[PDB]
């Protein structure tokens, strides 16, 4: 952490393994954020490493932006954009913080097709039994 | 090149009612600031709630507007 | 006190309920981290599984 | 007339208790057998090409 | 400090009556309370012809609430006609303890 | 009873507790609910096992542990998330548990009321300690606000904290200790539900109307048997669709992080089902008193039958009694929305109203409420 | 002591009944049923609903009065002075 | 006296296939029972599954 | 029963499974297994506690924490001692109460 620190002028990189669920806003938070520079409005001052930014909370990032048109090349190829590189990150990091992801929505899926069987089903039954009971006659028939 | 899909979609939202209409108060506030930026305000709110009511048109175009 | 703006709601390929990741782009948006967080930035928790 | 498929049905299985039994189990057999199988298709079939499924084709076996 | 109100009273009590629910299930006013020990000793000295009239409404009460659904209104209890059956039994059950509890604090 | 094979085991006998306890006839699905928490209980213990056997106590190991379960065991990630999601369902349920108590005025049975009390106030303790050991930031601080709060004591204060924590703050032997116990306590919890159970077998069921239902009773077997299965199954989708597709939802501490002791979150609360208790301490500025009130809080429901102050037990003929109660329902609701919102004067005076008229609906215009209508009556 | 047999003393009440074979499970569920919930939906209604409608309110009050104060600063004192 | 009890009308309640005085139950008794099994029977199916 | 207190509570007749529960006057001492059973049975569980309460269980650390309990801990030495020890005399007394069992022949029950 010290070795880490330092280099970065006493700011702290986060670790970004879960870091989707950590911060508020869900993964819309980063994108937007990586997007958004601004230039500081008139009558506002930063220090030399924190820059303006809208959406991190105090609004002064010692991260310098990473991201212009095109920093990379891609194993597929497609055009390296500022907006088209942004996402396909915030893509990544949400597979990270949740692997099972892909995986679980079939038994949300195969779930759902077992249960609209059983819930009629049951309610079937429920009211079979109790028939016999919203069918009662009562008469009261003293010899008074 | 590629311009990006980004800033072409920004200025289409921006040129819409409420990003002009809040996006006066940004130089209203700036050239008062620009008089008074001694003092100890700033248009840093304004410039906000401008970005807000940007972003929520820029919200449903652009990812579309991507691969 | 700072105005926190919120992140306005984009579309997502998982949005929606039955929805899925897209692996195509992922295999890029592993190769971002590779060459760009790979300065500070760090995940612990991943192996290459 | 011929006895309704419910008439015959319940004469052969539901009223021997053991067979009444023993059909339940073999019917959830087949069951999950066939089951199973059609929710992926379902499922597979909204997401093309977002799985390496159909994605693995590009890169499998170089 | 109730004159108008008073008579605005028994628009509510007459009437308020009628906005609880136990004029609509063929119950009473009496049949109603929440037994207790004296209750208890009450109930016994009822003559058979109240007493099993008091049974039968309230087995006919209950079932109905089972099935969700109230009588015909028009035969509804009704206000002007009040059963008060209970009470000239149970005033004496309370004044007779009264003397034991008093005599017995000294 | 020849040939009956419910006496040859004596135990059987005990059983048929069971099978041939009388009941009502009449019966809103209101009263599932006694059912639905022990299952709810039950799943527990089972999912809350299956946990222990990969956590791990210790402050350089736990949370990276808990890492390891979502991550590298099969199946690994339902379970966590059903034991989590399995207490919020457990409250939820546990809430309702009471509502009908009042409503229906079943309180009047005296003694089960009061084991009911204590069956409570010990959960509120478990589903506590539980939620420090993922060791996460959350849970550290909310670990410290809770303990240090008992300070508040004249003498004695100063040390008793210092006892719990075994030490000078949170560190390691304060985390071991909340596994032990955590651990253990819900099976007294288990302990105590056969008893809370057994003086109601005396007395029978009430019901919905408020009356002695002597004459109309139910064999317990063929009839609400498959009603409280019924009941059982509708709780596991509201488990299974809220654990399943949202899993964080109802999750909503956000915190993950690693406790850092130097670091301090912007805002701070428990999870959801304690706010209210929470929100009722930042009312008072006064320290100690502060304390008393969230400890009165509850003990109040013991006084409950002492205000039982009419002539009929249900609130269902009552209609002002009736009025009252619901107004109570969004007072608590209040509680917590407030509870969860920052400290500025817009919500301050909020709390500090809503508080005094929560005591003032039970203590004063319930009891009062009663008196009225059996002189409209003319009882 | 046992259960049923001296719970009470009842007289003179006939009761009738049929199999549970013999009837339906529906019997006619949706024609009789759904103005049965209308008139036991209003019953209440009376007595539920106002108290949470004034709860909702000072929600949205709530939150109006809340954001005025904090969100404009420039609003009771502007920056001028 | 006590003979003057008589019984009231289900009708409403039965099905059409018992709803004749004249006929013999047994003709419908057998599918007539052969239903209500088949609920029951297939419920236990999906808790097997 | 005119007010005796054994009824008034329920739980208390459940109570009187022990106290007027008879039994035969003659008895040797080998009965006594009876109790001492159950008292090395409890005597573990909250011995069996505090134990807990100190030890942690990993590859790592379990033996360490076992050493930091002999020698750290206020009082710890009895503990785990009381604690390995009350297994034994658990099991003492466990055999003689089935030597009991055989050789009055009360496995008829
Ligand atoms: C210049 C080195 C560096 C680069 C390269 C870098 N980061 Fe940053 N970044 C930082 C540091 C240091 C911080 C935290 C500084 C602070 O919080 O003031 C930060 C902030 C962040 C944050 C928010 C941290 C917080 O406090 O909430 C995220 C998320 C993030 N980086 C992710 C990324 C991503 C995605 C990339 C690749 C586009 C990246 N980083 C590349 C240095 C870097
Ligand atoms: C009424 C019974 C129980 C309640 C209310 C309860 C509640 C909780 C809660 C609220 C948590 C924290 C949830 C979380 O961190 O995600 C938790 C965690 C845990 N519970 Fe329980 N629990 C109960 C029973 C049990 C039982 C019987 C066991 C052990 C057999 C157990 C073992 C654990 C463990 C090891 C954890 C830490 C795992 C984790 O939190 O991820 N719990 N429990
Ligand atoms: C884990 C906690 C609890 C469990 C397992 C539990 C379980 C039960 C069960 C199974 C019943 C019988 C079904 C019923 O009568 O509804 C019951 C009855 C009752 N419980 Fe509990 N309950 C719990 C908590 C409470 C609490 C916290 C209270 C009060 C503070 C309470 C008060 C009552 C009352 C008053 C009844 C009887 C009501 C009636 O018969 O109409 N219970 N409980
Ligand atoms: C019939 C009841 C029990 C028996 C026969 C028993 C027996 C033992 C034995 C033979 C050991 C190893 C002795 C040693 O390592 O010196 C042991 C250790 C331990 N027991 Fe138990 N125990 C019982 C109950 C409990 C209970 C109820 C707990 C927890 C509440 C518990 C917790 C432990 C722990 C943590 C250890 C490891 C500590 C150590 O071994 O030094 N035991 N127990
Ligand atoms: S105790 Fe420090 S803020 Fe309340």
């Amino acid at each position: 952490p010290e070795a880490a620190r330092a280099a970065n002028n006493g700011a702290l990189p986060p670790d970004l393994s879960y870091i989707v669920r950590a911060r508020h806003g869900g993964e819309d938070y980063v994108f937007s954020l990586l997007t958004g520079y601004c230039e500081p409005p008139t009558g506002v001052s930063l220090r030399e490493g924190l820059y303006f930014n809208p959406y991190f909370p105090g609004q002064a990032i010692g991260m310098a932006p990473p991201i212009y048109n095109e920093v990379l090349e891609f194993d597929d190829g497609t055009p390296a954009t500022m907006s088209q590189v942004a996402k396909d990150v915030c893509t990544f990091l949400r597979w990270a913080a949740e692997p099972e992801h892909d995986h679980r929505k079939r038994m949300g899926l195969k779930m759902l097709l077992m249960m609209g069987l059983l819930l009629p089903l049951v309610y079937a039954m429920k009211r079979h039994k109790w028939s016999v009971l919203k069918s009662r006659k009562l008469a009261y028939r003293p010899p008074k | 090149e590629l311009v990006d899909p980004l800033t072409t979609v920004r200025e289409q939202c921006e040129q819409l009612e409420k990003c002009v209409k809040a996006r006066e108060r940004l130089e209203l506030c700036d050239e008062r600031v620009s008089s008074r930026s001694q003092t100890e305000e700033d248009c840093t709110e304004e410039l906000l709630d401008f970005l807000h009511a940007r972003d929520h048109c820029v919200a449903h175009k652009l990812f579309n507007s991507l691969k | 006190s700072d105005l926190e703006l919120h992140p306005p709601s984009y579309p997502w390929s998982h949005r929606g309920l039955l929805s899925s990741l897209d692996h195509t782009s992922i295999r890029r948006g592993f190769q971002v981290y590779k060459q760009v967080c790979s300065s500070c930035h760090s995940m612990d928790y991943v192996a290459y599984r | 007339v011929a006895p309704t498929l419910t008439a015959r049905l319940y004469s052969l299985l539901f009223r021997r208790t053991s067979t009444f039994a023993l059909t339940i189990v073999v019917g959830a057999l087949f069951f999950e057998r066939a089951f199973d199988q059609g929710a992926d298709a379902i499922y597979e079939h909204i997401n093309e090409g977002k799985l390496w499924k159909h994605i693995k084709h590009k890169y499998e076996n170089k | 400090a109730v004159s108008a109100s008073s008579r605005w009273l028994e628009g509510i009590r007459k009437w308020y009556y009628n906005a609880a629910g136990f004029n609509k299930l063929g119950l009473m006013r009496d049949d109603t309370i929440h037994e207790n020990d004296d209750v208890k000793e009450a109930i016994r000295r009822l003559p058979e012809n109240l007493y099993n009239d008091r049974v039968f409404r309230i087995k006919r009460a209950l079932d109905l609430s089972m099935r969700q659904q109230i009588l015909p209104k028009e035969q509804w209890t009704k206000y002007e006609e009040d059963k008060s059956y209970l009470e000239p039994y149970l005033k004496e059950v309370i004044r007779e303890r009264k003397e034991r509890e008093e005599w017995a604090k000294k | 009873m020849t040939n009956i094979r419910k006496s040859h085991p004596l135990m059987k006998i005990v059983n048929n507790a069971f099978i041939d306890l009388p009941a009502p006839s009449n019966i809103s699905s209101w009263w599932n609910f006694g059912s639905l928490l022990g299952i709810c209980l039950i799943l527990q213990i089972l999912t809350g096992l299956f946990l222990a056997m990969h956590y791990t106590s210790d402050t350089t190991t736990a949370f990276s542990s808990v890492t390891h379960i979502c991550r590298d065991v099969n199946y690994g990630w339902i379970i966590r998330y059903m034991h989590a999601n399995g207490a919020s369902m457990f409250f939820i349920c546990l809430y309702m548990h009471v509502g009908r108590g009042l409503y229906y005025g079943s309180y009047t049975f005296l003694e089960t009321w009061n084991i009911g009390v204590i069956l409570l106030l010990t959960v509120m303790a478990t589903a506590f300690m539980g939620y420090v050991l993922p060791w996460g930031q959350m849970s550290f601080w909310g670990a410290t606000v809770i303990t240090n709060l008992l300070s508040a004591i004249p003498y004695i204060g100063t040390n008793l904290v210092e006892w719990i924590w075994g030490g000078f703050s949170v560190d390691k032997a304060t985390l071991t200790r909340f596994f032990a116990f955590h651990f253990i306590l819900p099976f007294i919890i288990m302990a105590i539900a056969m008893v809370h159970l057994l003086f109601l077998h005396e007395t029978g069921s009430n019901n919905p109307t408020g009356i002695s239902s002597d004459v109309d009773k139910i064999p317990f077997h063929p009839y609400y048997t498959i009603k409280d299965i019924l009941g059982a199954l509708l709780l596991i989708l509201a488990l299974m669709l809220l654990v399943l597709f949202a899993p964080d939802l109802l999750g909503d501490p956000d915190n993950y992080t690693p406790a850092n002791p130097l670091n301090t979150p912007p805002h701070i609360k428990p999870e959801w089902y304690f706010l209210f208790a929470y929100a009722i301490l930042r009312s008072i500025p006064n320290k100690l008193g502060g304390v008393l009130a969230l400890a009165f809080s509850i003990l109040i429901l013991a006084l409950i039958p002492l205000l039982h102050t009419s002539k009929q037990r249900s609130m269902m003929f009552r209609p002002l009694s009736q009025c009252l109660f619901w107004a109570l329902v969004a007072d608590l609701l209040t509680l917590t929305w407030i509870g969860g919102q920052p400290v500025e004067h817009p919500y301050i005076t909020i709390g500090q109203l809503a508080s005094v008229l929560y005591f003032l609906l039970i203590l004063v215009l319930m009891p009062t409420a009663g008196t009225i209508e059996n002189k409209l009556l003319k009882w | 002591g046992r259960q049923f047999g001296h719970l009470t003393r009842v007289r003179h009440v006939i009761t009738y009944s049929l199999s549970p074979f013999e009837q339906r499970a529906f019997p006619h569920y949706f024609s009789k049923g759904i103005p049965n919930v209308l008139r036991r939906t209003r019953a209440c209604i009376l007595r539920v609903a106002p108290p949470f409608v004034a709860f909702y309110l000072v929600y949205t009050w709530g939150t109006q009065e809340f954001e005025k104060s904090k969100r404009k600063n420039p609003a009771a004192y502007e920056n001028d002075r | 006296s006590h003979t003057d009890i008589k019984v009231p009308d289900f009708s409403d309640y039965r099905r059409p296939e018992v709803l004749d005085s004249t006929k013999s139950s047994k003709e419908s008794s057998e599918a007539r029972k052969g239903f209500s099994y088949l609920v029951t029977a297939t419920t236990t199916v999906g808790v097997a599954y």
